């Protein structure tokens, strides 16, 4: 429960120290996504107009079957999170 | 079949005293093979600096309390040791390991867009 | 069977006239084709609802814990009932609405019931059921399979 | 003038010279969409410093070609049927209402259909 | 033979079995399979039936283009197939085939959505290479070349 | 499930260092999430039961 | 339970017939499955083949309920109601959701008249500034 | 009554004669000592293998002289991409973004809006040819046959930038290869 | 197909001038019936020789003498050379011939390694326009 | 160096993978890029013929005479 599983996960420290996650029920499952970077979320590629990014969590969306599972998992990874109340 | 050189069988230690001894034994093995790491990987630093780097990594996990985290940390530390001694890591990876390392003020980050 | 076939019955380019006689004279196995495809025959024409809604009638995933498995040995099954009737019937089934250990159930029950449902064929152990009961094999001989003779260290198995 | 080269307009105001490499297309001078980057601004880059502009791909503008096709006219009907003039190799078939007194283009091809009884007004 | 699939039950072929379990035995077996496949190829060419090649269901398979451009329901299914895919009922499976390298299997987990929740690919060469140390011990360096080649190791399959 | 599909680092050859080095990930074109078109409805129903009758629980008989 | 003409914020209608068990108006199986298929074909009988060029493509209720509760096998002029709503009445499924909002809630040219784009389940009424620019799975 | 009484099975039964017979001894051979030594010392089977190889020396080789000759191609072949036009010169693509969603490699980028004349047309259509897997899903998903793959394969480039096809490049290919595209579509029409 | 009788037979048909060109690029002296010539100038031939093997019945003569580029072959004859069709693009039916609404220029080969190589670029405008500053006097 | 196929050119099918280099030209200089998944044998031969054409335009010794 209180184990610092982030110590043996292998993920970088910024998920714990800098990035903030959101727990929300969008309409039957609970999801976890990450708030965008203030800078570096997107920037237009000068060559072909592609959308560049340095956010490696931009496409990651965890799914959970209960509200309890989403909160328990986020705590187990030491994530900074806020719950978006439905 | 036979295991590779310097391979240890995985075991879940249930005694903090026994875990502490296993950590100290492994820490000695890192120090003893430090001169070997400089030889195989052709590092540009003395073995004395390598031993200092080893101690820092062991000092990071000095105050880990939970036993289950100790076993996973110990198991991963053994795998890394078997990787270094057997020369499985390529020399570029070990050179970059020693390449690792004052934060700017609010205004300084504000000017350049911050993080 | 796939016995030898004459070279002229294969869609390759062979020899003609005096050169075919020479080819038959100097070939160890003269009925072997050259492998070059025939130009005039090969590739001459160049290439240039609910009744049937079986997906939505998929089988439902049903699990069997020790609780329900105990109910089958005690109360029987819907195909081979051994249960009471009326309010007595519902009293016995509601016993298996909570945790009921099967090892405890196996302790106090007639072996005549265990050997009829748990085991099979009068106490015989249940054997791992086969994925295809038609899988049979038989050894054959070179006059049948046409492969290497017996002195080679392999054998050929047919359908049987 | 740099205005007919960097602005989107319904019709070109001058004659398109197909040897002018600053035009958006060999047959059209100005861009045909509001978000389309002008071809003059695109070629003013570091990557075009020592390149031959004449050999770069310059397809003809479809907006100029589609409107040179004559308006189709239907006799004794109020609905125009179009399927790309190719059948299985055209576009999905659609029905075009002709109640209004104007030429209504096809949703896929762009061919503008009209009623023959409305011919004179549309030609005006 | 063990778990037949896709008209392998409607053809005839034989399996070669070795007796000494070395590189020469497997070479003979792979040469027999050469001739057994050619035996199946001839049968399929002589037994190919008429009819649809894909399932008659536009919620899984694309409709014909001629029907897509005239039928509204075909155009909807074509639009939905290529923009959302098709949902697969929740569950899991372990399906194996007789791949030329050996037993290739996939462990797919479905979450009821149009994407697979998990897809574990069981590679026959992955298991063969995991027995190389047991097999190659004692042999010389040129023999390791033979043992590698007799396993039929394609490392895209092994690593994937 | 929490590991991002592109990872965190990428390699390149550094001319000054004369070797291949790891660097934090940057993508010229970020991965596009078309998965958001998940159906607002459920496609498959509740299914059809195929449990053997030999394994279904018996039902009590009606009153005499 | 499929529907086209049911929405609890508006009055009750029975001009879509997709809620048969009309359960929307009625207070409190293979026939029902067949009934849903039969009703679905009627809407698609006259519907134009516009899904590629239609803004409701990935978010169309007619598409999703044709897939879910229908079989896989099977000309009205436009109007102008302002520069905000693009009208293609060929695609209308005649569900009267626009009438209920425009007369009961809106009270109408209105400050809320653009909400009819949300209520129209098909591409009959779509946002004009948004036209042709994006697909719902891109967003 | 099955073999379950002895924990047996139908699959467990080996066929008749499964057990290998007794291995032979030195006296139980069919060839004399001199017969086996003559095949051994004089390399009987080795000389036969040489003769089989020498037969191939007198057969027609398979080699074709590329680029003066080309291997066979089919109307289904997947090659260089190209956007297509109607005979009137209007683009077939209605910027419907079907091919973008299907594309397994996400190699297609589309930006669309309303044309000045009012048509649903794209102003940005890029295919990253270094990311595409030449899989044909875009061609199969197009409802107006706008995006196709031509039988071309010979478009290797010095720089990786030249493999970033934009709309102007793709439309130029469609004009260049329209006749060859017509061959493939007409031949492969019945099967699509 | 590898005999000297075939080579001498083809050498006599082509003549020294044509065969020496084949002795420089083709590596093989070959003869055939002229089938057509594309807009770039390549000459396309078909071989009636019974000893020619399967995939060698069609071949091209390039315009150059020292270098031959496959991209110089016009798209009409690129398909025919690869045995895609048995109808050369100079024998097409009126219906089967493509109809173009734009002028058709001479065939241009691959332009890599030259100044004419294709330069990619973004065809879209910047997604936001900055405010053009205007100054007004302060009252 | 010849870069063949979408994987070596830019990553291809595995462009968004955690364990794939997005183009071999991040590690070594590349002289020609052959497209396809996979490029056909003729597509590779055409790429080789392009490299041989560029090799025949080399002017290394006249570079010493006229540029150095
Ligand atoms: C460059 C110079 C040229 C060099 C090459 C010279 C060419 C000549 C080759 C010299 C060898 C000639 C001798 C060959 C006869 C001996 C072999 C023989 O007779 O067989 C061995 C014999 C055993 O009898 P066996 O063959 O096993 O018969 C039963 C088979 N199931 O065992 C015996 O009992 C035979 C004993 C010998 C009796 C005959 C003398
Ligand atoms: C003249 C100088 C050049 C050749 C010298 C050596 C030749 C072989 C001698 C040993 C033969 C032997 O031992 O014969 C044993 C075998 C056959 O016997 P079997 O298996 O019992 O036959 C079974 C029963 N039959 C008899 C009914 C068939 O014959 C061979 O395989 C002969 C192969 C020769 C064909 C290739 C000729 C050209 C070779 C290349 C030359 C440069
Ligand atoms: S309203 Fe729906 S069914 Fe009708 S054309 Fe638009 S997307 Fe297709
Ligand atoms: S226009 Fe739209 S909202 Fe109005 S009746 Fe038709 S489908 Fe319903
Ligand atoms: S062929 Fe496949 S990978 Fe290539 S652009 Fe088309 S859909 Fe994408
Ligand atoms: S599928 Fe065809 S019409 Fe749709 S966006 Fe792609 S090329 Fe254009
Ligand atoms: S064929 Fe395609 S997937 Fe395979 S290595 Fe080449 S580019 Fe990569
Ligand atoms: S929802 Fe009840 S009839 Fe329309
Ligand atoms: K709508
Ligand atoms: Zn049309």
């Amino acid at each position: 429960t209180d184990l610092a599983k982030e110590l043996v996960s292998g993920a970088p420290k910024e998920l714990i120290t800098e990035r903030v996650a959101r727990i929300y029920q969008e309409t039957e499952t609970w999801k976890i996504d990450w708030d965008i970077l203030n800078k570096g979320n997107r920037w237009e590629n000068d060559l072909m107009g592609y959308q560049s990014s340095s956010d490696y969590m931009q496409g990651t969306i965890l799914k959970f079957d209960t509200r309890e599972g989403a909160i328990r998992f986020a705590k187990g990874q030491g994530w900074d999170y806020y719950i978006q109340e439905p | 079949t036979n295991p590779t050189a310097f391979a240890q069988t995985t075991r879940y230690v249930k005694d903090s005293t026994e875990m502490r001894t296993l950590v100290l034994n492994l820490y000695r093995r890192y120090l003893r093979h430090s001169r070997g790491f400089v030889n195989n990987y052709n590092l540009d630093i003395p073995a004395s600096q390598v031993r200092t780097k080893i101690r820092q990594e062991f000092e990071r996990q000095r105050f880990v309390k939970d036993l289950p985290l100790k076993n996973v940390l110990y198991m991963k530390a053994q795998m890394e040791f078997q990787e270094l001694v057997n020369f499985w890591k390529q020399q570029c990876h070990v050179m970059q390991y020693f390449e690792s390392i004052k934060g700017d003020s609010f205004v300084q980050k504000f000017l350049k867009g911050a993080q | 069977s796939g016995g030898p076939v004459p070279v002229f019955k294969k869609y390759t380019t062979g020899s003609k006239g005096i050169w075919e006689k020479i080819r038959q004279l100097l070939t160890l196995v003269p009925n072997r084709s050259t492998g070059n495809p025939l130009v005039k025959n090969y590739r001459v024409p160049p290439p240039g609802y609910y009744d049937r809604d079986h997906r939505r009638n998929y089988p439902r995933l049903v699990a069997f814990d020790q609780t329900k498995v105990s109910g089958l040995l005690t109360l029987g099954s819907a195909q081979n009932p051994r249960i009471s009737v009326g309010e007595k019937g519902q009293k016995e089934l509601a016993v298996f609405d909570q945790s009921v250990s099967l090892s405890s159930t196996l302790a106090t029950i007639d072996p005549k019931v265990v050997k009829s449902e748990l085991l099979a064929e009068g106490g015989s152990p249940v054997v791992a059921p086969s994925l295809n009961k038609k899988m049979k094999f038989r050894l054959t001989e070179e006059s049948e399979h046409g492969m290497y003779p017996e002195d080679y260290p392999i054998r050929i198995f047919a359908q049987n | 003038s740099t205005k007919e080269l960097t602005t989107a307009r319904i019709k070109d105001i001058s004659k398109p010279d197909e040897n002018n490499l600053q035009q958006q297309a060999p047959n059209r001078i100005s861009p045909w969409s509001k978000s389309q980057k002008p071809r003059a601004e695109a070629q003013d880059n570091v990557r075009f410093a020592v390149k031959d502009l004449a050999k770069q791909p310059r397809p003809y503008a479809a907006i100029d070609l589609i409107y040179k096709q004559p308006i189709r006219y239907i006799e004794h009907d109020n609905v125009a049927v179009c399927d790309g003039n190719g059948g299985a190799q055209g576009h999905p078939k659609v029905y075009i209402n002709l109640d209004q007194n104007k030429a209504i283009p096809c949703g896929y091809c762009g061919l503008r259909f009209a009623q023959a009884a409305f011919k004179e007004d549309i030609e005006s | 033979k063990s778990q037949p699939y896709d008209a392998y039950d409607k053809v005839d072929f034989d399996i070669a079995v070795g007796t000494k379990g070395d590189c020469y035995d497997r070479y003979l077996i792979r040469m027999t399979e050469f001739r057994q496949s050619l035996r199946i190829i001839e049968q399929c060419c002589n037994q190919m039936p008429p009819g649809p090649v894909k399932v008659e269901d536009f919620k899984v398979a694309p409709p014909p283009r001629a029907l897509m451009k005239e039928d509204m329901e075909a155009l909807i299914h074509h639009f939905l197939l290529y923009t959302k895919g098709y949902a697969v009922p929740a569950g899991e499976t372990y399906t194996a085939i007789e791949a030329p390298k050996g037993e290739m299997a996939v462990y797919v987990v479905s979450d009821g959505s149009e994407r697979p929740y998990r897809c574990k690919i069981r590679a026959p060469g992955f298991a063969h290479l995991g027995a190389f140390d047991h097999i190659a011990r004692g042999h010389f360096l040129p023999d390791a070349v033979a043992i590698i080649g007799t396993m039929d190791l394609v490392f895209g399959e092994v690593d994937r | 499930k929490d590991f991002p599909t592109t990872g965190y680092t990428e390699v390149r050859y550094d001319a000054e260092k004369r070797r291949v080095v790891y660097e934090p990930l940057e993508l010229t074109q970020a991965w596009r999430n078309f998965t958001v078109g998940s159906s607002v409805w459920e496609q498959v129903g509740d299914g059809k039961d195929f449990t053997p009758e030999s394994f279904k629980l018996p039902t009590p008989a009606p009153d005499p | 339970i499929p529907r086209y003409c049911y929405h609890e914020k508006l009055a009750v209608a029975g001009n879509c017939r997709m809620c048969l068990v009309a359960s929307c108006a009625m207070p409190v199986t293979p026939k029902i499955k067949k009934a849903r298929e039969g009703v679905t074909e009627m809407l698609l009988e006259n519907h134009p083949l516009d899904c590629p060029v239609c803004d409701q493509g990935g978010e169309c209720d007619l598409q999703e309920q044709s897939l879910r509760y229908g079989s896989d096998r099977g000309a009205v002029e436009n109007k102008a109601i302002g520069p905000l709503i693009k009208t293609s009445m060929n695609r209308c499924i005649h569900c009267t959701r626009c009438v209920r909002f425009l007369n009961d809630v809106a009270g109408a040219n209105s400050e809320l008249s653009a909400n009819v784009i949300d209520l129209c389940p098909v591409g009959a009424l779509t946002s004009k500034p948004y036209a042709f620019r994006a697909r719902p799975w891109e967003l | 009554p099955t073999l379950a009484l002895t924990s047996g099975s139908i699959q467990g039964t080996h066929p008749e004669g499964f057990r290998l017979p007794r291995p032979k001894t030195w006296e139980e051979s069919s060839e004399s000592a001199l017969s086996k030594a003559t095949k051994w010392y004089l390399l009987s089977e080795i000389f036969r293998g040489l003769y089989i190889t020498l037969e191939m020396y007198f057969r027609a080789p398979y080699t074709i002289y590329y680029p003066f000759e080309k291997g066979p191609v089919s109307p289904r072949f997947r090659g260089e991409h190209a956007l297509r036009r109607y005979p009137s010169g209007e683009e077939r693509c209605i910027a419907c973004k079907l091919c973008e969603a299907v594309c397994p490699a996400q190699a297609i980028t589309i930006e669309a809006e309303e044309r000045i004349d009012g048509s649903r047309r794209t102003y940005k259509y890029d295919i990253d040819m270094t990311k595409c897997i030449y899989c044909g899903y875009c061609q199969e998903s197009c409802p107006v046959d706008a995006i196709v793959e031509t039988p071309n394969v010979e478009y290797a480039t010095e720089t990786r930038e030249e493999l970033l096809y934009n709309k102007e490049k793709l439309l130029a290919n469609g004009d260049k290869w329209e006749q060859e595209i017509q061959y493939a579509l007409d031949a492969d029409a019945p099967y699509r | 197909s590898s005999s000297i009788q075939r080579t001498l037979r083809n050498l006599w048909k082509n003549g020294f001038k044509k065969s020496f060109k084949q002795l420089q690029g083709y590596n093989d002296i070959k003869s055939g019936r002229l089938v057509g010539t594309d807009s770039f100038g390549n000459k396309f031939y078909e071989v009636d020789d019974p000893v020619e093997i399967h995939m060698r019945t069609r071949f091209v003569e390039y315009t150059g003498f020292w270098r031959q580029d496959m991209s110089e072959v016009e798209p009409g004859w690129h398909y025919w050379l690869a045995y895609g069709t048995d109808v050369p693009p100079n024998q097409l039916k009126p219906e089967e011939k493509s109809v173009r609404a734009y002028p058709v220029k001479k065939h241009v080969p691959n332009l890599t390694y030259t100044d004419g190589a294709y330069v990619p670029y973004n065809t879209a405008r910047p997604k936001c326009a900055t405010w053009d500053p205007k100054v007004t006097e302060r009252p | 160096v010849i870069s063949m196929g979408s994987c070596a050119n830019g990553g291809g099918y595995y462009h968004y993978s955690y364990s794939v280099v997005r183009g071999v030209d991040r590690i070594v200089p590349v002289d020609i890029y052959v497209p396809g998944c996979p490029p056909t044998s003729e597509a590779l031969m055409y790429g080789v013929f392009q490299l041989q054409k560029k090799m025949m335009d080399g002017q290394t010794h006249r570079m010493w005479y006229r540029s150095y």
